């Protein structure tokens, strides 16, 4: 998922923001 | 914004900068 | 180890370090 | 909470440790 | 997004994520 | 500027944009 | 002073340090 | 705690958190 | 040593603690 | 330049201090 | 260069990027 | 020491290279 993705390619804090509560 | 390419202590910063007061969870992959 | 305080993004850094693979959740609400 | 456990009080790595999943 | 308290090197880190590949410039006496 | 608007108040990710190139 | 490598949010903290409150452009290529 | 891969500042952070006010040196081969 | 072994290997936070004083 | 220099191969302080104002 | 208060982390920090390879010692205690 | 040389005052880089090995 997204800290694979952020690391090993890139993604957008939109994507980030995924994650937050 | 911009796409940023992100890992370690690098994503959970941004995290903290995006999510704020908000909150987050890291689950990382295994 | 010690006893220090972690504000901010400091706080995040240091439950990446300490938590790791395992992930971690910031809650400041709580 | 974390914060008030930490940023206005003090921690030790191993309370930090109650918040890893 | 959110709304916190951005001082010395946390500011131009702030800034390096949201403005990354378009560049910034961090300028204190302005 | 940048350092009234973010240290001493605070700002938003999207005020920040306005430093950026 | 010795010779750093330095990537992403590293540079932009080491000119953070070096320049403070001269301030400095972050102007990346492309 | 968890296995860490730490290079640059990165170690240097993780001996500031791991040390405290017992405080620590650098040595870096060569 | 240490560095390197963090670096291009891992290690663990009790290895680290090592290197206090 | 400075940035891709500094990333790619390495640079000094004293180079870096060519981007302050 | 310039004059700025280094606290916690960011004072191991800039001895990271001032010493390097030479390796440092933070000792607060001293 | 260091901390009382920059945390509560201010040092330089230069300073900071007192505590170099
Ligand atoms: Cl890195
Ligand atoms: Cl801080
Ligand atoms: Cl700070
Ligand atoms: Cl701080
Ligand atoms: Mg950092
Ligand atoms: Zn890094
Ligand atoms: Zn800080």
């Amino acid at each position: 998922g997204i800290v694979e993705q952020c690391c090993t390619s890139i993604c957008s804090l939109y994507q980030l923001e995924n994650y937050c509560n | 914004f911009v796409n940023q390419h992100l890992c370690g202590s690098h994503l959970v910063e941004a995290l903290y900068l995006v999510c704020g007061e908000r909150g987050f969870f890291y689950t990382p992959k295994t």
